[PDB]
């Protein structure tokens, strides 16, 4: 709970962005997550909008808008739920926090990313880097910390580190609270035509800081686990490093001590969720289901086709044809 | 004793290398040495004389430093310096003379005056330089 | 982050006004029957001294530690000042009102004044025992009873009172002897202080801890702090050429185009409606806190470099890190001055260490160019002491302060090298930028003035004798902002708000006071800690608390190391008379306390030889010896420590006359019997089975056939034959008349916290301010 | 605690290309115990390392 | 008891440490890039401050080895083993600046146990030796020219 990293990303920045974080987050809403399909009234009608930005409109024009007060995400006002399916993996859930959360997280994350943007350890953000650069970098040990990012064990450290690191003071404080409300978060989990309501001591996605903060933690984890470190990198649900039976054992036991489910392997090649380097050559998986979509979005039949053709080309390029 | 020496080659290699014109660089290594002295001094009091027809004079120290600031010494720089040297000149004279008269059998070799017995002190040794005389 | 060390700083109020009520005593007199030799109670009953709270431990060691806590309690209750009008009480008897001091005092009187005592002389005294005021000198005479050791205390509390007077003059005097003097500002007050005033002297002695020698880690944290503090002040600038306008003429003067770039990278520098204010503030604080900054530039932003020369001419260079001045200068030397001054040939090859700027001096020739070099190179800070009290301030070369013939020269040198050349173009873009400094020079002259003043002003307000070391967290400064500030100013004049200034003083003040104070609090303890032989209260203790009470520091987040070294330095420091003067008091009598009071004793002797017992009045005749003359001894403290060398084991086994010393549990018995059976020879057995001892409850024999139902023996005729009496002095008796003392103090005081406030600090009109040269700061239109 | 004041002192990331191969220092709460033990036995045992 | 000892000096007279430090206290100078001396000497100082404690370390070992040692029957000549035993300067460094007013030693019971073992062992070695010898010699005057 290195997860110090938060401070560096936000050490130098009375940055205007930090001071006016509320406007920026407000403006960003277009590129914000999603919330419950609330009920609204504009002029003399009613609508069922689910977009978080519109909620801000209803609330501002109703004196209800109160960002300084970020809704509690516990037993009283639990968190709805969203989902993400993928072939060959246990289904993962997605929170559904209100808009006060995105607003209290856009500026800080955005500032965090700029640091990442120029730090090679974060192989996903660094400059305009494409996967080829990442491939070439790999003078080896790879992991699959996907389960660890949702291990009930992880939430305390993860949250403690972010909070510990934490106009500007107003923003610095509000972000801290998001973590505290999360520390104890209940989930509005359905169970039939009924909506149960159980607890939840694990961390899930749905926050701005998700993708960015997740990396901070994953990077923090490998540093901790890691008989000369040439390169260290993170990439979502995988983290690696170029520095065998003994080391692998020592590594796995170490991961074990921290009570974390992980795929710690060690090798000329590496495999991870986005790309596998077998034989010194770079490979990409090519399995995008073409005749079975994940979820029913809002695309049209025509766009559905243009999307299908897009999918076909990516596959042909990757392998499957 | 060795102390005493410096105090001079200090002034000679001074009243000689320091005049209206010269470029700093020929004295950078010099200026420094000089100042160092001033510091060690300021504060301490001295007793010179007190025998025969020898004037007993007291000496206090409280002087500035030097302007490493300028490039080529301007006249004004000299005068504000010569005025500070002429106190050391008229001093040393009264110092030499004082220990150039006392004598003792047992320990005749060592220093004798209330002026010098204080110079061999340790806190002063920070001064020696160019012993080619 | 940022406003996270300021709220911890502004929120510091060590200015607590310590005071007291209850007169600090420890022993209240008590009853107890009298035992005339022969062991009979003669009635009437006499009065002796015992302690309120017989807390005293079991084991010499635990004892010493105990007292120690007293010291800490004494200091936390340490009466800052004192007054008695607030201590009034009434006498039931007397020529009248009586008004005396402290409830206890009262009680006692009424009490003795009933239980038929020594009679007259007592009642009498208690009577014509009153108070009276000598109004004229503001003096007060209050009677009070205590105990030699009590008078001892409270006394010094009176002869010490850290509360000096308070006249208009003193207020005037605590306003820095360089600001009242500064013209541009004006003082003024709304009231006239009474002869009744007083004030608490916030002491502020120097860094008695040379916290910069090796401790870098912490200096960095200080600088940082002092730095933010500064920015919180550094006046926010005023009206300066609308961003757009200037940058537009900017593109013009140079002549730009289509994929024909030259000077185009010199204006990701506009943003100054932010940059200038930052660059400005940043610069000052840097100086003040005396923090060291870094440098973020480009090599294609020549302009940004030019302005650097502005900077450099200023700050004595030693103010920037090494790896930064290096870069900068060489960047100038190599891409700025050779490449258009037909001096290239060797684009200058360098290899680190030595002074890459310097070397340029003994390099090429040209006078204008040549003076810059010496003035900038060998330009440092002037180490200056006193400033109307040991300020230990670092000042900028008198020369520079507004007598900026440096700027004018910095420009003339620029106006003259724009003559020769080498790579045809390049010069175009280069010199064009240079000129933008020249025209603006009329104004640049100003910027200098500004800082000159501000730094030179704010300054005084620091009591935190700042020095000159290399930081470590290094605040970052871009040539971007620099450049902006530069060409973007003039006609304007800004200055430190009054209220602002004070606030600044105030803080450093407090802070100081705290440092100094805790220092004393610290020292006092440690020293006491030693003349106590507490080889067992591992000191990793005191240091911790110390630092803590000085917010900002992440205590837990700092090693045990530095900490110890911290002690090492503290140990060599004196104590504040106040602190010290009290400890001497506690020790000096220490013995007397311990020995008296029940629940304990001191030690026991084992003479396997029958013997008499003292007949003291308090108890009947029992087992005591206040002298232990002869026999050998054995410190228990050094026993249960040494692991008992069967030395004792042997002596006990072999039965040899000996004694013991230290903290001990007494045990009172009556029924004579016990004595004849010689019971006390028992107990001692135990030990043998248990190397260590506490299970040792020694024997005592309060005996007076009066209260001891077994008188049968006092009968015949007799004399108490015991084997082994006890070391324990005896509770002095109580001679009231002389047991009393008299007191003095003052009447109707008036304490005041903070101060300053009493002034409507006003300012002249900006357009005509002055510096240490009595010249209009900002005169070029 | 220590390693943190360490970075303050150490000036970790300052240009050099080989970072984080100095901080594999960790697991010290253990390393020290190992280094300690290890050292003695070596001696006694009359080993060489 | 051939139990190679070592300097009383080292022992607790420690100073070597104090000298190891004083020698360090005057190594602060030029030659190459700045990111160098800076980083280097800063580390050195962490040894210095801690020196007050580093002292303690010497004492510790001094005793311990000097203690344990005693209870060893098995003589011990110094030899160049054929096998090493890796020691990561990692740990070393830790132990160093990482020890405070700690103070531990060999539990009584612990010590004995140690004696006891070497003892037995010895006895076994010695004994079997005799058992061995006895046989072989007999083996010869019996002409059992075989095993």
């Amino acid at each position: 709970t290195l997860i110090d990293e938060v401070v560096k990303m936000l050490e130098e920045p009375d940055d205007h962005l930090l001071r006016d974080s509320e406007l920026a987050g407000l403006l960003s809403m277009s590129s914000a997550s999603n919330g419950e399909s609330r009920q609204l009234k504009f002029g003399r009608k009613t609508i069922f909008s689910t977009k978080k930005n519109m909620h801000v409109m209803d609330d501002m024009a109703n004196e209800r808008y109160t960002p300084g007060i970020i809704p509690p995400v516990n037993v009283d006002k639990p968190i709805p739920l969203g989902r993400r399916d993928v072939p060959g993996r246990r289904t993962r859930i997605i929170f559904i926090l209100p808009y006060e959360y995105f607003i209290a997280q856009h500026a800080v994350v955005e500032k965090m990313l700029i640091y990442a943007k120029h730090t090679r350890e974060y192989a996903e953000f660094y400059s305009q880097s494409n996967q080829l650069l990442s491939y070439g970098d790999v003078f080896v040990l790879y992991t699959d910390v996907s389960q660890w990012d949702s291990s009930q064990h992880n939430t305390q450290p993860f949250r403690k580190g972010i909070i510990m690191g934490l106009k500007v003071l107003q923003t610095l404080n509000l972000y801290k609270q998001t973590q505290i409300n999360l520390m104890d978060s209940y989930v509005q989990i359905p169970d039939g035509n009924v909506i149960k309501k159980i607890q939840y001591g694990a961390v899930a996605s749905g926050e701005k800081q998700t993708k960015a903060a997740n990396s901070i933690a994953n990077l923090a984890l490998i540093k901790t686990v890691l008989h000369a470190t040439k390169i260290i990198r993170v990439d979502g649900d995988d983290n690696y490093a170029v520095l065998i039976q003994d080391v692998s054992n020592d590594v796995r036991e170490t991961y074990a001590r921290m009570n974390a489910k992980v795929k710690a392997l060690v090798s000329v090649g590496i495999e991870i969720a986005k790309r596998y380097i077998a034989g010194g050559k770079i490979f990409f998986r090519a399995g995008i289901n073409l005749l079975n979509n994940e979820k029913r979005g809002q695309s049209t039949q025509w766009d559905q086709a243009a999307i299908l053709y897009s999918n076909y080309i990516v596959n042909r390029l990757r392998g499957f044809e | 004793m060795d102390v005493l020496y410096s105090l001079s080659k200090t002034l000679k290699d001074a009243r000689d290398k320091i005049v209206e014109g010269t470029l700093y660089s020929n004295v950078s290594d010099l200026i420094q040495q000089f100042n160092q002295m001033i510091i060690t001094m300021n504060g301490n009091e001295f007793q010179t004389g007190g025998i025969g027809n020898l004037p007993i004079r007291n000496w206090n120290f409280d002087f500035g430093l030097l302007g490493t600031t300028l490039l080529n010494l301007d006249a004004n720089y000299v005068e504000t310096a010569r005025n500070t040297i002429d106190y050391f000149v008229d001093f040393v004279d009264n110092v030499c003379m004082d220990e150039m008269v006392r004598e003792s059998q047992r320990n005749g070799i060592a220093p004798q005056s209330d002026s010098l017995r204080k110079l061999s002190g340790l806190k002063f040794k920070r001064i020696n330089f160019d012993n080619s005389s | 982050p940022k406003e996270s060390i300021l709220k911890k700083l502004e929120d510091i109020k060590p200015e607590q006004a310590k005071k007291q009520t209850k007169l600090f005593r420890i022993f209240e007199p008590r009853q107890l029957p009298i035992y005339r030799a022969n062991g009979e109670k003669e009635l009437r009953n006499r009065w002796y001294w015992k302690l309120k709270k017989d807390t005293l431990p079991d084991g010499d060691y635990d004892v010493r530690e105990y007292f120690l806590n007293l010291y800490d309690q004494v200091l936390t209750e340490m009466p800052d000042y004192l007054l008695l009008k607030d201590m009034a009480v009434e006498n039931k008897n007397s020529r009248d009102a009586g008004k005396v001091v402290d409830s206890e005092t009262a009680s006692i009187c009424d009490a003795i004044f009933q239980d038929e005592e020594t009679e007259g002389a007592v009642r009498r005294f208690i009577a014509e025992m009153r108070q009276r005021v000598q109004a004229d000198r503001n003096v007060v005479n209050y009677p009070s009873i205590l105990h030699p050791i009590d008078y001892a205390f409270n006394e010094y509390f009176l002869q010490h009172q850290l509360v000096e007077p308070l006249n208009n003059d003193i207020i005037f005097n605590y306003i820095p002897e360089r600001i009242r003097n500064d013209v541009n500002y004006i003082l003024n007050m709304d009231r006239n202080l009474p002869s009744t005033a007083r004030y608490i002297r916030p002491n502020l002695l120097q860094d008695r801890l040379n916290l910069h020698d090796n401790f870098e880690s912490l200096w960095d944290t200080i600088t940082t702090s002092n730095y933010i503090l500064a920015r919180s002040v550094v006046p926010d600038l005023k009206e300066l050429v609308s961003t757009e306008a200037q940058i537009q003429k900017m593109s013009q003067d140079l002549q730009l185009e289509a994929l024909t770039i030259q000077s185009e990278t010199q204006f990701l520098t506009g943003i100054n409606s932010q940059a200038a204010n930052d660059c400005f503030k940043t610069l000052i604080a840097a100086m003040l806190s005396q923090r060291t900054m870094s440098l973020d530039f480009v090599t294609t932003n020549y302009m940004s470099l030019i302005s650097g020369m502005w900077l450099l001419t200023v700050v004595p260079n030693d103010m920037f890190i090494r790896e930064s001045l290096v870069a900068c200068q060489l960047a100038i030397v190599n891409t700025i001055i050779y490449p258009a001054f037909g001096m290239q040939r060797m684009h200058y090859r360098n290899g680190d260490p030595q002074t890459p700027f310097q070397i340029a001096e003994q390099q090429i020739q040209n006078f204008q160019v040549a003076n810059w070099l010496h003035f900038v190179n060998n330009n440092q800070f002037r180490q200056v002491v006193i400033d109307g009290v040991l300020n230990q301030v670092l000042n900028d070369n008198i020369r520079n302060g507004h007598v900026i013939n440096q700027l004018m020269e910095a420009l003339m040198q620029l106006s003259r090298q724009q003559f020769p050349t080498m790579p045809v173009d390049y010069k175009r873009s280069i010199q064009r930028g240079i000129l933008l400094l020249s025209n603006r020079l009329g104004q640049l002259v100003d910027l200098t003035r500004l800082l000159a003043y501000n730094y030179e002003t704010l300054m005084a307000c620091v009591t935190m004798n700042m020095q000159h070391v290399q930081t470590l967290t290094t605040e970052k400064l871009q040539l971007t902002s620099v450049t902006s500030l530069c060409m973007l100013i003039g006609n304007a004049t800004v200055i430190p708000s009054p209220q602002t200034l004070f606030h600044y003083y105030n803080v450093n003040v407090n802070f100081h006071s705290n440092y100094n104070e805790r220092i004393n609090d610290a020292v006092a303890i440690i020293t006491a800690a030693n003349r106590l032989n507490l080889y067992q209260k591992k000191m990793k203790a005191i240091v911790e608390d110390f630092l803590k009470r000085l917010h900002i520091f992440d205590v837990a987040r700092v090693p045990d190391d530095q900490m110890y070294r911290l002690r090492d330095r503290l140990r060599l420091l004196p104590v504040e008379v106040r602190r010290l003067d009290i400890f001497n008091l506690i020790l000096m009598n220490m013995d007397q306390i311990e020995r008296a009071s029940d629940k304990i004793a001191q030690g026991v002797i084992i003479a396997y030889r029958d013997m008499q017992l003292e007949r003291d009045e308090m108890y009947g005749y029992v087992n005591i010896a206040r002298n232990l003359d002869g026999f050998q001894q054995i410190n228990l403290e050094e026993l249960m420590r040494t692991g008992d060398y069967a030395q004792i084991t042997n002596m006990l086994l072999n039965n040899q006359p000996v004694a013991l010393v230290g903290a001990l549990p007494f045990v009172t018995d009556s029924s004579v019997i016990s004595l004849i059976a010689k019971l006390d020879a028992t107990v001692f057995a135990q030990i043998v089975k248990l190397r260590k001892v506490d299970t040792l409850k020694p024997i005592l024999y309060k005996i007076n056939s009066d209260s001891n139902d077994f008188y049968l023996v006092a009968n015949y005729d007799w004399v108490p034959t015991s084997t082994t009496k006890v070391y324990k002095q005896v509770p002095q008796q109580f001679d009231f008349r002389n047991s009393m003392h008299m007191l003095t103090s003052n009447l109707t005081f008036t304490v005041y916290s903070d101060l300053l406030a009493f002034v409507s600090a006003d300012t002249v009109e900006p357009i005509n301010a002055v510096a240490f040269d009595n010249m209009r700061i900002m005169n070029e239109l």
